[PDB]
């Protein structure tokens, strides 16, 4: 079901997608040990991914939530990063998607962070890296993240360090 | 997958220690996302 269509660099939206993807760069705590050293990234391409049934599914569930929580589904733009996205992409995110072992239980996790994301690009703490060079901080291969639409309804809040 | 807690419909994990660090965000139902672009980019060594 899923065409990707890529944008252009001219393109507006290619263009506000990159800097969100650029300006929510940060440091880790890792020192970049799951995702490499860096404060930028090269762009190499964007693509719009385009699924009629992914997005209808998407939809019927943001009205339930919406309806239970004062019409508001509280949506948001987040990233999701693994190496499963050319699976997601063509069959959505379901139960093998989830982080078991994730902080706040078995569910499926994003981030206002790209480099956040970009750390579970290869793996679990980044995995052993890159599959070529089995460099976590390549800088060589190509690596790829989602940008997301999430509905979060009322959410649970939990403090955390 | 586990649940959601009763009445809500995610978890917002609310960074308390790292002050730059942004939100992380939790739903426990695949179709409360949906994909919408995908990025192919290299990090940049920095200068
Ligand atoms: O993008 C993410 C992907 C993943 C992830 C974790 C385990 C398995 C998986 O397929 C993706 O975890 C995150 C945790 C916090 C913020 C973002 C992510
Ligand atoms: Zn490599």
């Amino acid at each position: 079901g899923t065409i990707l269509i890529d944008l252009s660099p001219d393109d507006k939206e290619f263009q506000s997608v990159e800097e969100e993807m650029q300006s929510t760069v940060r440091e880790h705590r890792d020192g970049g040990h799951a995702g490499g050293i860096f404060n930028r990234y090269n762009i190499l391409k964007i693509q719009k991914v385009c699924n009629k049934k992914l997005w209808e599914r998407y939809t019927h569930r943001r009205k339930e939530v919406s309806e239970e929580n004062h019409n508001h589904a509280n949506e948001r733009m987040l990233f999701h990063g693994s190496p499963f996205v050319n699976a997601i992409i063509h069959k959505g995110f379901d139960e093998r998607h989830a982080y078991i072992g994730g902080m706040f239980g078995a569910g499926i996790y994003f981030a206002e962070n790209s480099s956040k994301s970009n750390q579970y690009v290869y793996g679990i703490g980044g995995g052993t890296g890159c599959p070529v060079h089995k460099d976590r901080s390549c800088y060589i291969c190509h690596r790829q993240l989602l940008f997301c639409r999430v509905t979060l309804g009322k959410s649970f809040l939990q403090f955390s360090a | 997958m586990a649940h959601s807690p009763p009445g809500h419909h995610s978890v917002t994990g609310r960074p308390s220690v790292n002050g730059l660090a942004l939100a992380e965000y939790v739903i426990y139902r695949g179709e409360q996302a949906y994909p919408e672009y995908l990025i192919t980019y290299q990090i940049m060594r920095p200068e």
